[PDB]
């Protein structure tokens, strides 16, 4: 009978200095695929590239 | 010619100074509410202003209609003004003293040699009051004559950010201003400020007398203090905003202590010496007659 | 007399030094050769064949 939702810690947290993001992020990485360190690495190396 | 009434030409619809607070209209007294300060460790303190010399620049006669409203209140308030020391003006202020001159200054500001009878003006005695004071602002580039540049802007604290305490005792404590403010508040607020009609304020500060002056300094302490505000801003040494929660407060550290910084910098106008000297001996002239 | 461009950001450039001595073994000799360099242009030892 729960709903399942994110939850900004904006939402929470009154203290604005260590909040730098939102649902977004979360968002994307749901359309990320699992990653092993190995492809993280190589994300980082392309990124870097 | 327009008359001056009792309370002086400041009571006037006509001459209402006002200031945008983020963009709505709102007196000047109703900003300084807003200003908050903290204060330190350092104390000022008002040591007497020198009175000024009685020497007024030479009535030289010039070609042309001086515009002394716009050049004070730019020399004062405007970003980066020029030539704010130049002569010309300010020998026609004195000739405007004369006891009989043919000069007069319209309600717009401009200095007109002619009798002009098609553009209203000053009452020429209350004028005569007035320059006899304020030509003495041609004096603040001469050598002989130079304003202390430093000590005055103690008093400009203390009418400003002083406590009525403070005020009565004449001494207090360095402060740090703050309010909440919006992208440009000091630039604005000096672009409010460029535009007020201050020759109705100078001319009723030297020109009104006994009861009717001193209501006239209770009635207008608050513009005067605005004035005092977009100095101070102009001389203060650093202006940094302060992110508190949503809200940006802006933080002039330390009102009534003249850093004598030229330099220009996004926050606020800024003096070059010239306006220093300028200023200073607006300070000078002002705070002796507000001071009476 | 203001210059046109970002301060420089102490408490960031602090951190990213941090994460880079955690995982950037360079460091170190990038930061020596800075020194290295400027010892070599102080001029101030010189070995002798005596």
């Amino acid at each position: 009978r729960y709903h399942e939702s994110v939850l900004e810690i904006a939402d929470i947290f009154d203290q604005a200095d260590f909040i730098q993001t939102s649902d977004a992020v979360r968002q994307l990485r749901a359309l990320m695929p699992t990653l092993s360190t190995s492809q993280i690495r190589h994300a980082i190396e392309r990124i870097a590239q | 010619m327009l008359q001056q009434p009792t309370g002086g030409y400041t009571t006037l619809e006509q001459f209402a100074f006002t200031i945008r607070n983020d963009g709505t209209n709102a007196t000047p007294t109703q900003f300084l509410q807003l200003l908050s300060y903290e204060a330190t460790e350092n104390e000022l303190v008002k040591k007497t202003i020198p009175t000024p010399e009685t020497h007024l620049p030479s009535a030289r006669n010039v070609p042309g209609n001086v515009y002394i409203e716009d050049a004070i209140t730019q020399a004062l308030f405007g970003i980066s003004a020029q030539n704010v020391n130049a002569h010309g003006y300010f020998s026609r202020l004195s000739a405007l003293a004369l006891p009989n001159t043919s000069a007069r200054l319209g309600l717009d500001g401009v200095i007109y040699n002619s009798e002009t009878i098609n553009i209203p003006f000053y009452d020429p005695a209350a004028v005569a009051n007035f320059a006899a004071t304020y030509a003495k602002l041609g004096n603040a580039s001469t050598p002989r004559y130079r304003a202390d540049m430093i000590d005055i802007y103690a008093h400009v604290g203390l009418e400003l950010a002083g406590t009525d305490a403070e005020r009565a005792a004449g001494v207090m404590p360095v402060k740090r201003a703050k309010f909440d403010s919006w992208e440009g508040s000091l630039i604005s607020l000096s672009r409010d400020v460029v535009n007020w009609k201050i020759l109705a304020f100078l001319i009723d500060l030297c020109s009104l007398e006994g009861e009717a002056l001193r209501a006239f300094k209770t009635r207008n302490r608050d513009v005067f203090r605005m004035m005092l505000f977009i100095m101070s801003t102009a001389v203060a040494a650093n202006v940094v905003n302060r992110k508190v929660t949503k809200r940006v407060d802006r933080v002039l550290e330390y009102i009534g202590v003249n850093s004598m910084r030229t330099a220009g910098r996004t926050a606020t106008i800024t003096y070059d010496l010239s306006r220093h000297e300028f200023a200073a001996k607006f300070l000078q002239l002002t705070f002796t007659r507000w001071n009476a | 007399a203001l210059r046109p461009e970002l301060a420089f950001d102490h408490d960031h450039i602090i951190r990213c030094l941090m994460l880079a001595a955690a995982n950037y073994p360079r460091l170190e000799g990038i930061i020596v050769q800075i020194n290295t360099g400027y010892v070599a242009s102080a001029n101030v030892i010189r070995p002798v064949s005596e």
